[PDB]
């Protein structure tokens, strides 16, 4: 398959950033893909052509799937993102989508600034 | 939960 690796950068994303979010009280739409027929969401798959979750991003980073951290962290930037271009601005799912990139923030602030290979 | 998907949910 593709190159992975373990890196500290990665284990900082997956034993830092994502626990914190996995377990967020905004964290229950995020966890799964978006299921449009399930929700009735039309055009969302026209709209939304990179779906996004932190289901996949978790799996991702427990199977060493990144090279490196910055593919991960564009996962988590596409999924923030997804939310902000299909729904409207004053959606419930806009301001918990806010809520949990608040926080991701704050964590990957404090990530190591050297990426380097473990 | 979902009262009206996306735009209001119930907890
Ligand atoms: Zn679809
Ligand atoms: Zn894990």
């Amino acid at each position: 398959k593709k190159p992975g690796r373990v890196t500290n950068q990665l284990q900082y994303l997956h034993k830092v950033v994502m626990k914190a979010l996995w377990k967020h009280q905004f964290a229950w739409p995020f966890r799964q893909p978006v299921d449009a027929v399930k929700l009735g969401l039309p055009d969302y798959h026209k709209i939304i052509k990179q779906p996004m979750d932190m289901g996949t991003i978790k799996r991702r980073l427990e199977n060493n799937y990144y090279w490196a951290a910055s593919e991960c962290m564009q996962d988590f930037n596409t999924m923030f993102t997804n939310c902000y271009i299909y729904n409207k601005p004053t959606d419930d799912i806009v301001l918990m989508a806010q809520t949990l990139e608040k926080i991701f923030l704050q964590k990957v602030a404090s990530m190591p600034q050297e990426e380097q290979e473990l | 939960w979902w009262i009206i998907p996306k735009v209001k949910k119930g907890c």
